[PDB]
């Protein structure tokens, strides 16, 4: 179990190079969908949940939705990327064994796989989830808070204005 | 006879029953016999009632309602919907123009039964035959893949 | 464990009935649709910023935190009521 | 958590590339695009939960943010590409050479 | 008069955005009015997350009390009096 | 930054969660805090040069304090050295390291 | 500079310079409908 | 132990969504005037199941230019969305406890309209496609509103927590302060289960009944969230068997409403839709969000964390 | 008539009894009578583990009392 962590981060290594590896635009976004879900997974493991359902609500949520929509009305084989994707895979196993065995404890090391990922936690305590410093952005960070607005109106000026042909 | 045999015939059984309860059909309906079968569809008869879901995609049909009159223009499209039907499909030809051209067989446009395009199962007489006839006809047609035998044939392969 | 649990049972679950479901019987583009998408991609960032209210609304300083909800939910209402005036929420030649 | 990091890096390392290696789809290179969009809020998220620096945990909500209505216009774009040429190629786009 | 009329016949025929617009001046303007709003600050205030951390007093400040049951510190009963 | 408005009027827009040790919700310290604090206080008022030059030794503890690299070491080589004791089988696990000790609130 | 490798191009413009749905309603059906649409 | 509790949740779940098809049958055929189907079995208790059995035993026509992948890949994730929401909730224990259990709730049904969009992409049809677009922008949209009154109704709550929102509801119904928002919120889960007057309606034999099935558990799940959010049952913590019956009755209320309501009402338009929320729904849910926001400030009715 | 849709809302209503009974009864059977413990915040997981350490048990519902101390 604690081996978890790493075993989602390399899922999220074969999804991206899937993803880089380009396969028809329905297959990428299902592979953009499944790191998506990989990096929810990661992120809940480490800390609190708001930020994954975050990845999990908003970005699986609504972007990739649009991007699936998007390629919807788009339109399009050749099963490579699947020959390339089982090489990758194998090569990615080989190069994280070499990197393992060779740097010693660096980047990447065996027997310290599950002993570093909490390092510090506040075992009594109230106010320690991930919403609070989100929250704070209403408070703490107003110019965060205005910025992100002000994104989201200018976006929608500028969504209307370039799809108004 | 063997143990195996009335498994098999037990078997057949659960199917057919399951087959004959849930009968989903599409009706390929064209004239007078397509109203008197919304007639069937009625309250009065209640083919709901017998397990028989009314306004069924052909994707979702178990039977073809052949219902009117079949014209040479229309032959083409009845194929072609029951070609796109799932393979456990029936057909129930029902009316004189879908049973043998009826009141328009000597007609240039009209083509002589439904049963030279696709093979009927079973054909309901009248012009228009009642609900209370087609709903005999479903209930035969319930019958008669109630009387199927699949595995059975499949054993004495 | 328990969540992982369920749902790998939920997906064994569903992965064993289309199995038995299969095993058992032995372009003309429209610019409208887009810009809902848009617009959802817009609104629901717009979520992503209103979410943390639970929590900002036990915040010390509730004057700063109402105004800065209150400038949000104002920019949403201009943002829809311009789409709304720019006829960008009917369906229209 | 630095094997994790290095993995995360690796995946924008990855998709990266294959940003910068073009294939016929421009969908494809908007994917690589929220590739790196998704590895940098996996990092920066694992960062802050790390050192438990809650001032700095809205940054992965405004990335998330900005980085999606940045895509939103790039999705307008191409929309814009696809209905002029009728595909999203890329090759189509060529005539501002001379 | 005309103005009357517009919100009148305004309400005549559709009444969702009327409803919505009065619904966000009454947002506006209720905690402008009301003498409970500074009451969701104070509350928030007194509500305790974290640890009172104790003070090394040298006796030359007084308002500090020695024991948490002393009259002297801010107590809650105006809330309990809410 | 390259224009100081926020330091004209004597706003902070964005300067008030610049790093750890910062303003904090609830007073929750964040990782390194007092390291962190350190090196700024070691920093501040000398420039950037006599930063780097003097306060090394504040920056390497507050790196070593974010980062670990140095405990992962040290714990590497423990393990690795207990790994290879139980290889040879010179050495055996006390009970409170296995599992099976008494435990206390 | 017309060489062998850019000779083909041409000076850009001075200015810089219906897909519809044929779709065909029937089996909701002895109706057929060849129905044109813009959206 | 863990196990056995997953059985004993799952299994009637299902059995729920079977006699749900079957008392829809019902009411809508003594809605009609006639009667629901009663010859198969005893008073037609075995009717879900020979639908099923039946849905199952006819072979699948799967077309070869369909890709297998999307064409497996969407009803098997469709029904196991609708299962992992129907895990987190609590009766008035939940299986599991989760501390956003209704982010989780909402992004499982943007999970689920993935699922709607990679079968009208894998199903090889113009109409089909569009009528996917279709379905999709509908979903999104009132998944949208959903998740702005939802919102709002959890600051009058407190947290994303449910029995947060049990311990809101144990003195009154949350119907009384928010129902213009209980009613949006209905019409919400009435679009999203894509039930009459928004249904605006492929597959054969399994994934249709896969899809049957996925749907007819969203129906009974949006029913019982409107049951546990609005409508609070009785809770005491000496027994609670009570709030099961309770919770039990009210969903069945909420079911025979999706089903009343389907049985009298006329279908709307997609424009009319659209309209309906983009001009009716959203200004009003905005305006009443901002309301929400203002409430507890100025009435000093902030609740607790936990 | 009206009445015979009943059988259906009696199988409905038994079959959501089952989950949320068969819950609590499975939660106060693997936590000794009482309910399933939550811990929301990180406090409440430290007296989880408080109590597992006292219990002497590795079970943290086996409460202790004022039997152990004299
Ligand atoms: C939980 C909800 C869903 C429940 C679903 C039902 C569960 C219980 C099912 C019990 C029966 C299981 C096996 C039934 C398969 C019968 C198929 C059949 O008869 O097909 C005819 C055909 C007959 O084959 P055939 O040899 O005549 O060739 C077919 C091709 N023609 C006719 C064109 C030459 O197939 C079989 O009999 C194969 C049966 C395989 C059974 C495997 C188990
Ligand atoms: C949660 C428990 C269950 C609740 C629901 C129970 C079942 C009810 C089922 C009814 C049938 C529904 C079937 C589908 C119908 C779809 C059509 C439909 O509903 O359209 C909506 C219709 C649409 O209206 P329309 O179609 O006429 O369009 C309006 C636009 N014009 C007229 C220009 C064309 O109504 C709404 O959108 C209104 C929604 C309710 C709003 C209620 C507001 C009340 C007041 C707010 C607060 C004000 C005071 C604030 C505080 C002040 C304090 C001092
Ligand atoms: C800050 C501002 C926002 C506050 C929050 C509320 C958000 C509301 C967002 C939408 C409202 C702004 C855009 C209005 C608009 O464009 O209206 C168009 C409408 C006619 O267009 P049409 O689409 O036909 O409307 C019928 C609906 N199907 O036009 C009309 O129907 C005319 C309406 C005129 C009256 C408007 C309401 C006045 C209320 C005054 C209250 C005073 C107290
Ligand atoms: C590193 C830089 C070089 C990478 C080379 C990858 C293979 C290659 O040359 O791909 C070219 C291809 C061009 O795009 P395409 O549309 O396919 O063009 C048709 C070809 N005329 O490009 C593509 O299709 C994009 C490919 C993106 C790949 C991303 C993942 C790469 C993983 C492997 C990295 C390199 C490993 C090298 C190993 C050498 C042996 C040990
Ligand atoms: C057919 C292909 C389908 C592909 C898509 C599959 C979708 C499945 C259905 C949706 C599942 C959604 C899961 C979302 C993540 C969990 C959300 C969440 O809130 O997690 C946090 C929670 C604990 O957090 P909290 O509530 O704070 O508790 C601490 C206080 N006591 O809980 C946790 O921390 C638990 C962490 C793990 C939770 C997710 C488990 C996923 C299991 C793996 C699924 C894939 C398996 C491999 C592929 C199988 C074949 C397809
Ligand atoms: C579905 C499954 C099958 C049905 C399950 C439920 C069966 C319930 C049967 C018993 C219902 C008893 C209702 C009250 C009877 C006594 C009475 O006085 O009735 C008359 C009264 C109306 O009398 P009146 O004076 O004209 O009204 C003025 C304003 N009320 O009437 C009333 O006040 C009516 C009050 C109740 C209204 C709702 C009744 C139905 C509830 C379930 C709906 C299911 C929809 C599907
Ligand atoms: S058989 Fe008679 S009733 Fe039926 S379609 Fe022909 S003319 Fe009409």
């Amino acid at each position: 179990m604690n081996n978890y962590i790493f075993v989602l981060s390399s899922l999220f290594l074969v999804g991206c190079l899937g993803l880089a590896l380009k396969p028809s635009p329905i297959y990428g976004g299902l592979g953009l969908i499944v790191s998506g879900f990989v990096g929810c997974l990661m992120v809940l493991g480490f800390g609190g949940s708001f930020l994954g359902l975050m990845v999990f609500l908003i970005y699986l949520g609504g972007m990739l939705v649009v991007f699936g929509y998007t390629t919807a009305m788009a339109t399009e084989s050749n099963w490579l990327i699947l020959g390339f994707l089982v090489l990758g895979v194998i090569m990615e196993v080989f190069l994280i064994c070499v990197l393992n065995y060779y740097d010693e404890v660096g980047v990447i090391n065996l027997d310290g796989l599950g002993d570093w990922l909490m390092y510090e936690v506040d075992d009594v305590g109230v106010m320690l989830e991930g919403g609070i410093g989100v929250a704070a952005m209403y408070s703490c960070a107003t110019w965060m808070m205005v910025v992100a607005g002000w994104s989201l109106f200018a976006g929608i000026f500028i969504i209307i204005e370039i799809t108004r042909d | 006879r063997s143990r195996a045999e009335y498994v098999v015939t037990k078997l057949d059984d659960l199917i057919n029953w399951a087959r004959r309860s849930s009968l989903w059909p599409m009706t390929f309906g064209l004239a007078c016999c397509a109203v008197e079968m919304m007639h069937m569809a009625a309250p009065r008869y209640d083919m709901d009632r017998f397990g028989v879901v009314f306004r069924a995609s052909p994707r979702q049909a178990d039977v073809m309602i052949v219902a009117g009159t079949l014209t040479n223009k229309m032959a083409p499209a009845l194929r072609k919907v029951y070609d796109q039907m799932p393979e456990p499909r029936y057909v129930v030809s029902m009316g004189s123009c879908a049973n043998g051209g009826g009141y328009y067989h000597y007609s240039y446009s009209v083509v002589r039964g439904c049963d030279r395009i696709v093979p009927v199962d079973i054909y309901v007489p009248g012009c228009p035959p009642t609900a209370e006839a087609l709903l005999y006809g479903i209930l035969q047609l319930q019958r008669k893949i109630k009387r199927e035998q699949k595995l059975k044939i499949w054993y004495r392969r | 464990m328990n969540l992982y649990t369920v749902i790998f049972i939920n997906i064994l679950l569903s992965l064993t009935l289309i199995l038995v479901a299969f095993w058992l019987p032995q372009l003309p583009f429209s610019m409208k649709f887009f810009l809902v998408a848009i617009t959802f991609l817009l609104f629901d960032l717009e979520i992503a910023l209103l979410l943390p209210l639970p929590w900002a609304i036990q915040t010390i300083k509730t004057s700063t935190m109402m105004i800065m909800a209150f400038i949000l939910v104002t920019i949403l209402s201009l943002g829809l009521a311009y789409e709304w005036t720019q006829k960008g929420l009917e369906w229209t030649e | 958590m630095p094997s994790t990091f290095f993995n995360l890096t690796m995946a924008f390392s990855l998709s990266l590339l294959g940003t910068l290696m073009f294939r016929s789809h421009l969908m494809s290179t908007l994917l690589c695009l929220e590739g790196m969009v998704l590895s940098l809020f996996i990092m920066t998220s694992v960062t802050s939960l790390n050192s438990n620096s809650m001032s700095s945990m809205p940054i992965p909500i405004t990335i998330l943010v900005f980085a999606a209505c940045e895509a939103a216009v790039g999705l307008a774009l191409l929309v814009k590409v696809s209905n002029t040429y009728g595909t999203d190629y890329v090759q189509n786009l060529n005539l501002l050479q001379c | 008069g005309r103005i009357s009329a517009f919100l009148k016949n305004a309400w005549a025929k559709e009444p969702v955005l009327v409803v919505s617009f009065s619904v966000w001046g009454l947002a506006i303007i209720m905690p402008m009015i009301s003498p409970y709003t500074k009451y969701a600050s104070m509350i928030n205030k007194a509500t305790p997350y974290n640890y009172p951390v104790p003070v090394r007093d040298d006796g030359n400040m007084p308002d500090v009390p020695s024991h948490p049951q002393d009259p002297l510190g801010p107590s809650l009963d105006w809330l309990k009096n809410l | 930054p390259f224009l100081d408005i926020q330091k004209k009027l004597g706003i902070s827009l964005d300067r008030h969660f610049m790093f750890l040790s910062a303003e904090q919700p609830y007073k929750n310290a964040a990782r390194c805090h007092a390291f962190e604090k350190e090196w700024i206080e070691c920093a501040h008022g000398i420039g950037g040069t006599r930063a780097k030059k003097e306060c090394k030794i504040e920056f390497d503890d507050f790196e070593e304090c974010l980062l670990r690299y140095k405990t992962m070491r040290r714990m590497h080589d423990i393990k690795k050295q207990r790994e290879k004791l139980m290889k040879e089988g010179k050495y055996t696990p006390p009970p409170h390291h296995s599992g099976r000790e008494e435990p206390r609130p | 500079y017309p060489s062998k490798e850019t000779a083909h191009w041409k000076p850009p413009p001075w200015n810089d310079v219906v897909t519809n749905m044929t779709l065909n309603f029937g089996p909701q059906g002895v109706l057929r409908l060849v129905l044109e649409l813009s959206g | 132990m863990f196990f056995i509790n997953i059985l004993t949740l799952l299994v009637p779940i299902l059995i729920a969504m079977a006699f749900l098809t079957l008392v829809e049958r019902k009411i809508l055929g003594y809605m009609q005037l006639r009667k629901g189907p009663n010859i198969v079995g005893p008073y037609g208790i075995l009717q879900p199941f020979a639908d099923a059995m039946k849905l199952f035993m006819k072979e699948p026509m799967r077309p070869l230019t369909t890709s297998m992948s999307l064409f497996i890949i969407a009803p098997t994730l469709s029904l196991t969305l609708a299962l992992s929401l129907w895990v987190p909730l609590p009766m008035p224990h939940p299986l599991i406890n989760l501390n956003l259990g209704i982010l989780f709730i909402l992004a499982t049904s943007s999970l689920s309209v993935y699922s709607i969009l990679w079968s009208g992409w894998a199903s090889n049809s113009k109409y089909s496609l569009f009528g996917a677009l279709r379905a999709v922008a509908q979903t999104i949209s009132y998944e949208v509103t959903m998740a702005i009154i939802l919102l709002s109704v959890l600051l009058m709550n407190g947290s994303y927590s449910l029995q947060t929102l049990i311990t809101t509801q144990e003195h009154m119904w949350l119907l009384l302060p928010a129902w213009p928002m209980a009613m949006m919120w209905f019409i919400s889960t009435l679009a999203e289960t894509n039930r009459a007057p928004f249904d605006l309606t492929e597959y054969a034999a399994g994934p249709f009944a896969l899809f049957f099935m996925a749907e007819y558990t969203n129906i009974i799940l949006m029913n019982a969230l409107t049951t546990i959010i609005f409508l609070g049952p009785l809770y005491y913590i000496n027994l609670p068997e009570l709030y099961s019956t309770n919770f039990m009755m009210e969903a069945l209320l909420l079911s025979s409403t999706f089903l009343w309501i389907r049985a009298s009402y006329p279908r709307f338009r997609y424009d009319q839709l659209m309209h309906l929320l983009w001009k009716n729904f959203l200004p009003l849910t905005l305006a009443l969000c901002m309301w929400h926001i203002s409430l507890p400030i100025f009435t000093a009715g902030v609740p607790p964390y936990m | 008539m009206w009445f015979e849709i009943l059988p259906g809302l009696a199988i409905m209503g038994v079959c959501l009894v089952i989950p949320g009974v068969s819950t609590a009864y499975i939660h106060k059977f693997t936590n000794g009578g009482k309910e399933k413990r939550v811990a929301r915040v990180q406090y409440q997981w430290y007296l989880m583990e408080r109590d597992r350490r006292i219990s002497g048990v590795n079970r943290y519902y086996v409460s202790k009392g004022l039997e152990n101390i004299d």
